[PDB]
């Protein structure tokens, strides 16, 4: 109730609106689509969150520390495994393999009526994404809820390495 | 040889080989700090007061002790209302005299204070100092600040603990901290002081790039081409614009509603007024030294005083024969200059309807002016054949300087702050740096598009230069290079680019921000 | 973590891995309280002044303040962290009667519209 | 006559050949024609409008502004390399180092200002130096190149080092000796300061008997005020930040589960911020709950610490209410209807304040 009165009480310049005062005055997929939607949910406020409030810096420290340990254990882990097996827009790593083409299609952009934005779409669905049927996705899942399990940092990390 | 011709003349010709401005100060420096110091901070200005004003009456001056008295009365007359009639000789003044004013204060705004005092010495400061030094004495302490509600009176209402020294010696402490609500070292801490704040300075400069600055851009829409001159207000509030059809018109940089000093015309709800009465396009316009005057000089050949309180004209000035070109208030705004057509410049006083100086020697039209910052010199130069700057004298009017070198019409002139340095632009967009003393020609600046640049501006210590030209570009120039670690000039530090909008005129603030000025052509 | 929200936690979740990269670039920047002559230097770039522009005009959207950063008001890595994380990205704001916005014709719009007058038949 | 606004054309009549002769063109017209042609469009009245050109060297890539694709720089080779960089140039590639860019003096004082202010010596001549220190910084005319670098050591200085009360304090005047310098441009730093004053004056754990509750209070207070000036000054070149610190301060002292120090923090801040009218408008309504939620199960606690607590509480409260302005029984009257509307404690001392337009203002709000 507080909130709802306050959001009237200041003008675009930082100043009281005397009208409210004076007022106040007065006397395999469903699962997945519930978890987009969660994600999107929650997604949203985190970041409608920026032009709200403020957040103290009383726990910078430990993120920190916990990434810095992160990066440890994930470089400690390396140098094991390695050895056993032995256009402005900011597309990512995948544009130096399409950067010649990509500039030729900007060249001759009129005979593509694809937009910058769907043709970007375009390419990450048939970008690639690295005997035994089920093997292959089943393994995608896996690798991806063990990444979700990495997510929880602030409680994987005690038992993140080997005893 | 010029040197031989030179050297023949001068063989020819047997050459041989009071208190209270201290007071309105410190009131305007404890209303600047903290709430939670100014409870305390406050309690000087009774004591300070109260002794200038019996040194004042004991000196003689009684004139200025009862001048004192009437102004500064309105604020103590809700809480000294008996000692101040009194002050309309008795034991009271005996008393006061004897026994030295006591003030409780802490460690941290003692130290912040004289800090402060030192800062400002030879503007008011020492009078504060000595008055403090001989009729008070200042017991500090390493309490926390007292305030009605800090840590220090709680702990002292609740815990029921006994008043001090300090507490014990008309608003006492005594009332706030009781139930029923070290002395100081003066001259010798000031040298301790200033010991310490000498070790704090910079005196020196390698590597490194130029300053980092801002600007703020104020376009004008739908002049058509009808627009000859600009010109802010000392402190950004105003802005004047001369058109061709002999008409000002002054704005306000903020929206507020402007104000008039008529009562008709009371709480009248305008932001934007006029000043008509010039017969011709009007080609100058000089704000004051708040600004309540303006100059204003059109091709009609006259002068105008204007008025920023009830906007009408005051006075004419008809002393000269021709179109006039530029106008120019002085350094501080009592005195102010003219040239144009005629091949002469002029020194006026708003006090006379005639000048009081005429300035001959040039050959050709006049296209700059400026003052020295001490108010006694004047800078103005011509075009065509005789491209030559000047530099008159005001006292006798007889030129004492030459700068030749030249090429093109000058456009705008500008005079260093320490006064020591002078900047000349062209329509070939090349400035030049001169050194006044030795009358010779320090370096030239490159970069700028022909055209033109009608203004210049120089930084508040004189390190740095910015110029605004018509090729729609300001830019930022560095005076003096950093000393090496071991088509443009390499002492440009920045320089930006305007949306079709020739710049007219350009600022700097105090701080490393300026302002600008265009009328924007979607041509 | 009893007294807790889960807001709290989920803007945890989202921020962390940008408040941990600026605060070691930080600490890097300030070793032994001494100013490193190694590190690279604070520099303002247009990237990051665009991505604050972009944030503002998010913002915009749920009509909180009043803009002309749309360049439609003119026609004559994606940090997840508030904007005051990077003040080498923010941009002082202008007085909403003081912006430049242009109607489709392309006339400047007058916003003073208390003292305007109407001129008589 | 030559001001006409019709176009000018030239005829072409021959003499002969090699001899043409040129005449303007000129068409006898009817009074009509001309007496009843409709007027032309009235150009629209002169306004100005304003924007940024740069900010600290950058041009803004904003519509107003030119598009970068349409002489700026020199190209010489005694041009130095990091004017490109400072331009801020998206098709730079080298990144200058901080000994490209900041002369070896300016180091060199940083150095010295730094180790100065960070003496915890009790000696009076070490805090001699640290207050010439602090003057120095405040008042030094060339320091527009050591502002970010301020700025980040205060954020890091009061980051890393949450249990020292000595180096809070010293980072809290050094934001306020910053902000006083006339000299130098901070609105856009006005966030940047602001969020650590609000995690140091808005923390659960400061420092780590009395003097430790005196120095922590002390410190909470002094940044309250230093949060206040800094939001009555740059508020209007950042939009948002009135609001927002008034609304996490808010949020926050809305909370029984925080201790009392965090709650005095919040009703500081919110007061700080908000202004006189926030607080009217938004503490008083819940005073009355608030009262019986903590004061007295506060109020039963005994304990000569939980009693300053209580204390404290209590004043910070009739202060932020007193914020708004600073008989017969009709005054008696005023107390009892404020007792019955804030509360037994907070309306007992406003009643005891003896003020007739406090508890006017305070009333005001009752139908809310």
């Amino acid at each position: 109730r507080a909130d709802e009165r306050l959001n009237l009480l200041f003008d675009e310049r930082g100043e009281y609106n005397l009208s409210a005062i004076e007022s106040f005055k007065r006397p395999t997929e469903d699962a997945r689509k519930e978890l987009e939607q969660a994600r999107i949910a929650t997604e949203e406020i985190a970041k409608r969150s920026f032009h709200t409030l403020f957040y103290t810096l009383e726990h910078d420290r430990t993120a920190m520390l916990e990434q810095q340990q992160l990066e440890e254990s994930e470089k400690q882990l390396q140098a094991e495994m390695d050895k056993a097996g032995s256009s402005s827009a900011n597309l990512g790593a995948s544009s130096l393999t399409l950067k010649h083409l990509i500039a030729r299609i900007d060249q001759k952009r009129e005979r593509v009526r694809a937009s910058d934005a769907e043709l970007r779409s375009l390419m990450n669905e048939v970008r690639k994404n690295r005997e035994n049927i089920g093997q292959e996705e089943l393994y995608e899942a896996l690798e991806k809820v063990l990444s979700e399990l990495k997510a929880h940092t602030e409680y994987s990390t005690p038992f993140l390495q080997r005893v | 040889n010029l040197n031989q011709i030179v050297t023949d003349y001068l063989k020819k010709k047997g050459f041989t080989r009071k208190y209270l401005k201290a007071f309105l100060l410190l009131k305007n420096w404890i209303d600047n700090n903290l709430d939670i110091y100014k409870f305390e901070l406050r309690k000087l200005l009774w004591p300070v007061f109260v002794y200038s004003y019996l040194e004042l009456v004991s000196q003689g001056y009684v004139d200025d002790a009862k001048h004192l008295l009437e102004t500064l009365r309105s604020h103590f007359e809700a809480v000294h209302q008996d000692q101040l009639a009194l002050l309309d000789e008795n034991h009271t003044t005996r008393l006061y005299r004897e026994n030295k004013y006591r003030i409780p204060l802490n460690q941290s705004l003692s130290g912040n204070l004289f800090h402060f005092l030192e800062r400002e010495a030879d503007n008011g400061g020492a009078t504060i100092i000595y008055i403090l030094q001989t009729h008070c004495s200042v017991e500090t302490s390493a309490r926390g600040p007292i305030e009605p509600y800090s840590f220090e009176a709680i702990y002292r209402r609740a815990r029921n603990l006994d008043l001090d020294e300090a507490d014990a010696h008309g608003v006492t402490n005594r009332d706030v901290l009781d139930t029923s609500a070290r002395a100081r070292d003066v001259v010798m801490e000031m040298q301790k002081v200033r010991e310490n704040r000498d070790r704090f300075v910079i005196e020196g400069r390698t590597g490194g790039i130029g300053i980092p600055v801002s600007a703020c851009m104020f376009t004008f829409h739908n002049t058509l081409g009808t627009v000859s001159c600009m010109d802010f207000s000392n402190d950004h509030k105003l802005v004047a614009v001369g058109t061709m059809d002999s008409y000002i018109r002054v704005w306000s940089l903020d929206g507020k509603p402007l104000k008039s000093a008529l009562e008709n015309e009371k709480n009248l709800k305008v932001n934007n007024r006029k000043l008509i009465g010039h017969s011709g396009p009007v080609y100058g316009v000089s704000f004051s030294d708040s600004s309540k005057l303006l100059l204003s000089c059109s091709a009609d050949g006259q002068i105008r005083l204007w008025s920023l309180e009830i906007w009408a004209c005051l006075c004419i000035y008809k002393a000269h024969d021709g179109p006039v070109f530029r106008v120019l208030w002085g350094p501080h705004g009592h005195y102010f200059a003219s040239a144009g057509w005629d091949k002469t410049v002029r020194v006026f006083t708003q006090d006379h309807a005639s000048a009081v100086r005429i300035m001959v020697g040039h050959d050709t039209s006049i296209s700059a002016l400026a003052w020295h910052p001490n108010g006694t010199y004047v800078f103005s130069a011509s075009d065509e054949m005789d491209k030559s700057i000047r530099m008159w004298s005001v006292i006798t009017g007889n030129c004492v300087r030459i700068f030749t070198g030249h090429t093109h019409y000058i456009t705008a002139l500008e005079c260093a702050h320490n006064g020591k340095i002078l900047a000349s632009a062209d329509t070939g967009g090349n400035i030049f740096i001169w050194d006044i003393e030795k009358g010779t020609l320090i370096k030239k600046c490159r970069g700028h598009g022909k055209g033109g640049i009608p203004s210049l501006s120089f930084s508040a210590e004189s390190n740095v230069l910015v110029s605004g030209g018509l090729d729609c570009t300001v830019r930022v120039w560095d005076i003096e290079l950093p000393a090496d670690p071991n088509q443009i000039t390499p002492d440009q530090i920045s320089a930006f680019a305007t949306k079709k909008t020739p710049v007219l005129k350009v600022r700097f603030t105090r701080m490393n921000l300026i302002v600008a000025g265009g009328c924007y052509d979607p041509e | 973590q009893t007294y807790e929200d889960e807001a709290y936690k989920i803007w945890k979740q989202v921020t962390k891995k940008d408040r941990a990269l600026i605060a070691k670039e930080r600490y890097q920047l300030f070793a032994n309280n001494k100013l490193n002559v190694e590190e690279p230097a604070l520099l303002r770039t247009k990237a990051g002044m665009r991505r604050f522009l972009k944030s503002r005009r998010e913002a915009e959207a749920l009509g909180l303040i009043k803009t002309a950063y749309s360049d439609s008001s003119v026609t004559s890595a994606d940090r997840a962290v508030p904007s005051y994380y990077e003040p080498q990205t923010i941009i002082p704001d202008i007085d909403p009667k003081l912006q430049w916005v242009e109607d489709g014709e392309g006339q400047v719009i007058n916003q003073f519209e208390d003292m305007l007058q109407l001129v008589p038949p | 006559g030559y001001e006409s606004t019709r176009p000018l054309r030239y005829g072409e009549a021959s003499l002969g050949p090699g001899q043409p002769l040129f005449y303007i063109d000129d068409e006898e017209v009817d009074f009509e024609k001309v007496i009843n042609a409709p007027l032309p469009k009235v150009p629209r009245d002169m306004t100005f409008t304003a924007h940024w050109l740069a900010v600290e060297g950058v041009q803004p890539s904003i519509p107003q502004n030119p598009t970068t694709a349409e002489d700026l720089l020199p190209k010489g080779p005694g041009a130095n390399p990091a004017l490109a960089a400072l331009a801020g140039n998206d098709n730079v590639s080298f990144r200058p180092s901080v000994k490209h860019v900041i002369s070896k003096e300016l180091i060199l004082y940083f150095d010295k200002i730094q180790a100065a202010i960070l003496d915890d010596d009790p000696d009076e001549e070490k805090m001699r130096l640290r207050q010439a220190a602090l003057e120095s910084v405040r008042s030094d005319p060339g320091l527009h190149q050591l502002l970010p670098y301020f700025v980040n050591f205060i954020t890091n200085q009061v980051t890393h080092h949450l249990d020292d009360l000595f180096i809070l304090r010293q980072m809290m005047e050094l934001a306020e000796a910053v902000v006083q310098n006339p000299t130098l441009f901070i609105d856009p730093y006005a966030s940047a300061l602001a969020a650590p004053v609000l995690t140091c004056l808005m923390s659960r754990k400061l420092g780590k008997i009395d003097s430790t509750l005196r120095e922590q209070y002390s410190l909470r207070e002094l940044a309250a005020s230093l949060l206040s000036m800094i939001a009555r000054k740059y508020g209007a070149s950042n939009a948002l930040l009135r609001p927002k610190l008034t609304r996490t301060c808010l949020k926050h002292f809305l909370d029984p589960t925080r201790p009392p120090a965090v709650l005095f923090g919040a009703i500081s801040g919110v007061a700080a911020s908000g202004g006189p009218e926030a607080v009217r408008v938004l503490v008083l309504p819940n005073l009355k709950t608030f009262d019986s939620a903590v004061l007295q199960p506060l109020r039963e606690k005994a304990g000569p610490v939980a009693e300053l607590e209580y204390e404290m509480l209590v004043g910070g409260i009739v202060k932020a209410v007193q914020s708004i302005v600073g008989n017969g029984a009709d005054l008696t009257r005023e107390g009892e209807q404020v007792i019955e509307f804030l509360g037994p404690i907070v309306g007992q001392r406003i009643a005891q304040l003896r003020n007739h337009t406090l508890n006017r203002s305070i009333l005001e709000v009752r139908h809310l």
